RNA sequence: AAGGAACUUUGCAAUCUCACCCCGUAACUUCGGAAGAAGGGGUCCCCACGCUGCGUGGGGCGCAGUGAAUAGGCCCAG
RNA sequence: AUUCCUUGUCGGGUAAGUUCCGACCUGCACGAAAGGCGUAACGAUCUGGGCGCUGUCUCAACGAGGGACUCGGUGAAAUU
RNA sequence: GAUGUCGGCUCGUCGCAUCCUGGGGCUGAAGAAGGUCCCAAGGGUUGGGCUGUUCGCCCAUUAAAGCGGCACGCGAGCUGGGUUCAGAACGUCGUGAGACAGUUCGGUCUCUAUCCGCUACGGGCGCAGGAGAAUUGAGGGGAGUUGCUCCUAGUACGAGAGGACCGGAGUGAACGGACCGCUGGUCUCCCUGCUGUCGUACCAACGGCACAUGCAGGGUAGCUAUGUCCGGAACGGAUAACCGCUGAAAGCAUCUAAGCGGGAAGCCAGCCCCAAGAUGAGUUCUCCCACUGAAGGUAAGACUCCCGGAAGACCACCGGGUUAAGAGGCCAGGCGUGCACGCAUAGCAAUGUGUUCAGCGGACUGGUGCUCAUCAGUCGAGGUCUUGACCA
């Protein structure tokens, strides 16, 4: 349900209580409360809400109405929080308390057109013994005349990475209020300056 | 993959990036502007510029520091004494490139490289 | 991503001059790091750690130093973040003369006459 | 990071001086001597954990011969080990106690400093012999 | 080893894949200073300019 | 990195060693040999001294002085 | 380098040894110039072990250059 | 007119006659530990010595170290030990040439994927106007393992020795995802040291070659693990074997014949990821309007082009394009190297000291209008009909 947006700044060392911590830090900078969908109205519940600020030259007609109909000074950024219902605008301040556990999503930083070594771990070849395929290469593929094909789901080559990720159950160091900051244990997926929603956690763990 | 790596590999060797970049300076400053590919082109410039930056300290350091990239004597003395201190105004703009046509062997933009 | 125009080094810096502690200037010379080992039940026991400094380590509340002692004829090293709260404070015993930023090589000198300078 | 096939030192006079890895286990003290199990597929030995080995290389005249199976604790890893605070340690080289079933050391003092460690993983005893701890 | 074509491809299903062969035609614009024929971002070739003259044409 | 043959049919491959000077070298032997056994040490720069480029000494710098290139891994047993 | 049964039995080395070394002999199916047993030295010979050292491996990483990719020029082959 | 054979490696996926874990009945089941049968295929099923081995024996551990199938799965994926081509040797047979599924040493495994299948990525058109954005989730994939300890509790049980279920807590292993702060790795020219030779006339000082860095010593960003963080679930619904409630065919009895409750690591849902080419093409917000003569100028809006990018083979994606900090340069700072050149001094000199925490400078953090993002072109709506309602 509780929910906002923000921005990777980096990732330092910190001591709390005596032992080393390594922290995310987090802007997540004030949201405006754009859209607002009901399920009376749009068939379900959920709030939009937005974040980095773009100047209005920059901004298309329709968008700039989107925005004049809430109020808002447009954002380059728009995103949807289903469940969540609140008021006014969306601060990390008052919506996040020291120590929650909270889920942390981002887009992998994405590495390309990878082998099956890296994409799958695969075991790959022996190096020496002679043998081509040296390393890097992915064996047999089939079984033979009845199987008769390459199995649906199969792993080989591809796009590794640039993808959603969630990260569960991550806690929530320190908040420094006011300059709209937000520590937290441990490593968020992403890239420095890449957006991430931090959200409450998924699992009510026990 | 590259993420912030800086630089290009010219189709070229560690030994060879080099002596091209610094071979293709001392034409750019023994002749004013060079026509070249493009892309060496957007490569030579930070290099040149950077080197006269070094010139604009007038000491003899500098002037040993230029000597270590720009084997030419003259071009040496025409950076060190000529150029650099008529740029001396000039927060680093020290470059520009315009772009020709397109050459006909092997069908490659190519590009002006001037001060 | 995310293009919102901001000083990151800088919003990094200032949740981390609060975790950072600055110590007696040194290079390799020699130290007595007096330190803390409350693991010893709920109470409080200090040890200290003397040897020649072999490197010095990043910036901000990210600095470590690594000593390298010989302790019962078996050599140890050891790493010490500057603000870790577990290091009570440093003191130089003797400062070197010295060519370098690292000494690695002391690592296979490791005899008494192989010793760091003056 | 000691796996099997490779030496370590031994810090006790109990007449071994030279054990080779042959098994990393994952058990320790509990109440009944030494526990069993942890899973059977643990592939690095750090320190304050237990394991099993082939005595290569022994002092003639003392407590254990060579070729004995054994099983030792390790108190020395060139692998480096990390603390709470940050603080990390690392000794120039690898070395291990030989112990009995109960975790009690075999001979009747340890040689050269002991990581930590060992007093958090119970070994209460082993630590009492040795001369620093760090 | 050796892998080889199968049957002969078919005149329909060859042509079908160079339905991406289609070269893009320049987008030419009118060079201000010169006569016509100018490439974006370059120099005018055939009067030199790109504000004054450049190029010695 | 830590480990060091756990790889494998097989240490296959690839390390390691490497040149010259000095010290020191086993079973066994057809008394030639095994033998470069194995092993350990030296190697640069300055100055002074002796001798026919060496040697003796003193001093100097570097993580390192056949400072880069060419130039044995070895041993036990069939 | 001959032994079927056979991983023969004991011992050596190994944590563990169908291999290898040594004995034993019940030699399927040694044996005396189609030479029998030995032999120092020799060997890009074959077999087993040890030391040293290693990406051979646990378990892969990062880097480099030449291809693979893109654009302009020239433009094949097996197969069908 | 050829369907390449044992074994290994690499990838998997399936059955269940279940090796582990999960739930149950009986026990010659006190407890603990077991035996055996029934249900259960979600996940898991270790490292080594010997042998080409498959198997098997051993070592050392494990919850467990399951059995089979897929051309005894997999050689246009790899080996090539076994075997089965020419050489050669022994034993044995043959007068001989030669010979055995007897042994033994050696012995070429063929750069280019057309179609289907598969992994990634685009282009087109469609989705009854043309556009910018936010989305429901039909449907589909991933995940699913387990130990040890502690409390309950030295309690139930048991003469004793020993010693629990149920419930609750903690910490691992292996696996996986992300990440680079930490510890380390590498960082082919960022800094320094060094040798031979050739050069910049010589000295000093530098450059080249010695690798496709000459060698050495460190090393930032990036990328990376052995490094770090998180995960497997809790609750629910319907079930299996099984356990029961009400209860007949038989005034008894019976979980069943109607009906009803409980009951698994399994099923469905819940967790994460894709998803309306879901042609059944969905919903919501906002914009441009009703032009001229199927077209053509145009709106909203896009594209082309440039400069870049933690995006990337290309395409695609993101940012900037002068109402401009997008990139480079320049300034400052960080960080790396580790004290420059020149001069002075000390010394016969090699060298030492000072000036100098110096000098130098890839990829880091900001600032700055010095450079280039100039000019401009190309596209892009007028919204079918039928029926119903509501206001005209
Ligand atoms: C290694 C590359 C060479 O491939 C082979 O040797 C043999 C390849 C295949 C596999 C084999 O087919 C197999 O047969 C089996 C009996 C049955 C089997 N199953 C399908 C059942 C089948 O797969 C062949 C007997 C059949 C056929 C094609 C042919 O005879 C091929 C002759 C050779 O030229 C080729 C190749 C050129 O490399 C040569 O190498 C030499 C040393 C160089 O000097 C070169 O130049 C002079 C060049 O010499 C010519
Ligand atoms: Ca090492
Ligand atoms: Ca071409
Ligand atoms: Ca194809
Ligand atoms: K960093
Ligand atoms: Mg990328
Ligand atoms: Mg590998
Ligand atoms: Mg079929
Ligand atoms: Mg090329
Ligand atoms: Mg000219
Ligand atoms: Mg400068
Ligand atoms: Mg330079
Ligand atoms: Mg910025
Ligand atoms: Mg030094
Ligand atoms: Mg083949
Ligand atoms: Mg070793
Ligand atoms: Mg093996
Ligand atoms: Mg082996
Ligand atoms: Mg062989
Ligand atoms: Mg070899
Ligand atoms: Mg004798
Ligand atoms: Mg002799
Ligand atoms: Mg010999
Ligand atoms: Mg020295
Ligand atoms: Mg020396
Ligand atoms: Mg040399
Ligand atoms: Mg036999
Ligand atoms: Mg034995
Ligand atoms: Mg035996
Ligand atoms: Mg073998
Ligand atoms: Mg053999
Ligand atoms: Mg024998
Ligand atoms: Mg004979
Ligand atoms: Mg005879
Ligand atoms: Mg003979
Ligand atoms: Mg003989
Ligand atoms: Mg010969
Ligand atoms: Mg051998
Ligand atoms: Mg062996
Ligand atoms: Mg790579
Ligand atoms: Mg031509
Ligand atoms: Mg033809
Ligand atoms: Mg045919
Ligand atoms: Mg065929
Ligand atoms: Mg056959
Ligand atoms: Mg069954
Ligand atoms: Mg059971
Ligand atoms: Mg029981
Ligand atoms: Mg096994
Ligand atoms: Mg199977
Ligand atoms: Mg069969
Ligand atoms: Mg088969
Ligand atoms: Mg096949
Ligand atoms: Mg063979
Ligand atoms: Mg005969
Ligand atoms: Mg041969
Ligand atoms: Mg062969
Ligand atoms: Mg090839
Ligand atoms: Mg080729
Ligand atoms: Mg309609
Ligand atoms: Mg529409
Ligand atoms: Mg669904
Ligand atoms: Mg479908
Ligand atoms: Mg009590
Ligand atoms: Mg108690
Ligand atoms: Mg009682
Ligand atoms: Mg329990
Ligand atoms: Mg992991
Ligand atoms: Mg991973
Ligand atoms: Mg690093
Ligand atoms: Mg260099
Ligand atoms: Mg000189
Ligand atoms: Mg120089
Ligand atoms: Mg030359
Ligand atoms: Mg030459
Ligand atoms: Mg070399
Ligand atoms: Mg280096
Ligand atoms: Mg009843
Ligand atoms: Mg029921
Ligand atoms: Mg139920
Ligand atoms: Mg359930
Ligand atoms: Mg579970
Ligand atoms: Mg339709
Ligand atoms: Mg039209
Ligand atoms: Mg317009
Ligand atoms: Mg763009
Ligand atoms: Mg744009
Ligand atoms: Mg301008
Ligand atoms: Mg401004
Ligand atoms: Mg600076
Ligand atoms: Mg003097
Ligand atoms: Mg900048």
């Amino acid at each position: 349900m509780k929910g906002i947006l923000g921005t990777k700044i980096g990732m330092t060392q910190i001591w709390k209580n005596d032992r080393a911590i390594p922290v995310t830090v987090v802007l997540a900078g004030p949201c405006p409360i754009v859209q607002r969908k009901t399920a009376q109205t749009d068939g379900y519940e959920a709030v939009q809400i937005g974040y980095a600020p773009k100047a209005e030259r920059k901004v298309n007609k329709p968008m700039q109405g989107h925005f004049a109909k809430a109020g808002v000074a447009p954002t380059r950024i728009l995103r949807e929080f289903r469940g969540f219902a609140p008021d006014g605008d969306s601060v990390n301040v008052d919506i996040f308390a020291e120590g929650e556990k909270i889920d942390a999503t981002g887009t992998s930083k994405g590495k390309g057109t990878q082998g099956v070594m890296k994409r799958w771990n695969f075991a790959g070849g022996p190096a020496s013994h002679g043998s081509k395929k040296w390393h890097r290469r992915p064996g047999s593929i089939g079984q033979r005349k009845t199987p008769g094909r390459v199995y649906k789901g199969k792993r080989m080559a591809g796009h590794m990475g640039m993808e959603r990720v969630t990260v569960q159950n991550l806690e929530v160091v320190e908040i420094r209020a006011g300059e709209n900051l937000i520590l937290v244990k441990g490593a968020i997926p992403g890239a420095n300056g890449g957006l991430v929603v931090l959200r409450s956690a998924a699992k009510a763990s026990a | 993959m590259r993420h912030g790596k800086a630089g290009r590999k010219l189709n070229r060797n560690s030994s060879a990036r080099v002596a091209l970049a610094r071979a293709q300076a001392t034409a750019l400053l023994r002749e004013g502007r060079i026509q070249t590919t493009l892309t060496k082109a957007k490569e030579l410039r930070p290099f040149v510029e950077q080197l006269i930056t070094t010139a604009k300290g007038g000491d003899l350091h500098s002037r040993r520091l230029v000597a270590q990239d720009i084997h030419d004597k003259d071009v040496v003395r025409k950076v060190m004494d000529e150029v650099a201190p008529k740029y001396a105004e000039r927060p680093g703009g020290y470059t520009r490139i315009l772009r020709v046509g397109t050459r006909r062997g092997d069908g490659v933009t190519m590009a002006l490289i001037e001060l | 991503q995310t293009h919102i125009k901001i000083n990151r080094g800088e919003l990094l810096r200032g949740i981390e001059q609060d975790h950072t502690r600055q110590l007696p200037d040194f290079r390799p010379g020699d130290t007595v790091r007096v330190d803390t080992k409350v693991r010893e039940g709920n109470r409080t026991r200090s040890q200290a750690f003397e040897g020649v400094v072999i490197a010095i380590n990043g910036s901000g509340s990210r600095k470590s130093f690594t000593v390298r002692k010989i302790s019962f004829g078996e050599g140890v090293e050891r790493v010490f973040p500057f603000a870790s709260p577990l290091v009570n404070q440093v003191t130089i015993v003797e400062r070197g003369k010295v060519r370098r930023a690292k000494l690695y090589y002391l690592r296979e000198l490791r005899g008494k006459a192989a010793r760091i300078k003056s | 990071m000691i796996m099997p096939q490779s030496r370590l030192d031994v810090a006790d006079n109990s007449g071994a001086r030279e054990i080779m890895c042959i098994r990393v286990l994952n058990s320790g003290i509990g109440g009944k001597g030494l526990t069993t199990g942890g899973g059977g597929n643990k592939r690095y030995a750090h320190v304050g954990d237990i394991i099993v080995a082939s005595v290569k290389d022994a002092a003639p005249r003392g407590a254990v011969k060579a070729g004995d199976v054994v099983k030792a604790v390790v108190v020395r890893t060139s692998h480096a080990i990390k603390r709470a605070d940050g603080s990390t340690i690392r000794f120039d080289r690898n070395a291990a106690v030989i112990i009995n079933n109960q975790g009690e050391p075999r001979g009747t003092r340890v040689f050269g400093p002991v990581a930590r460690e060992l007093r958090d993983r119970r070994f209460m005893k082993i630590v009492s012999l040795a001369p620093e701890v760090l | 080893k050796h892998p080889v074509p199968k049957k002969k491809t078919s005149k329909s299903k060859r042509d079908m894949r160079r339905s991406h062969h289609a070269l893009t035609a320049p987008n030419l614009t009118e060079c201000p200073q010169c006569h016509g024929k100018k490439l974006s971002h370059h120099i005018c070739p055939n009067c030199g300019y790109y504000d004054g003259r450049q190029v010695l044409a």
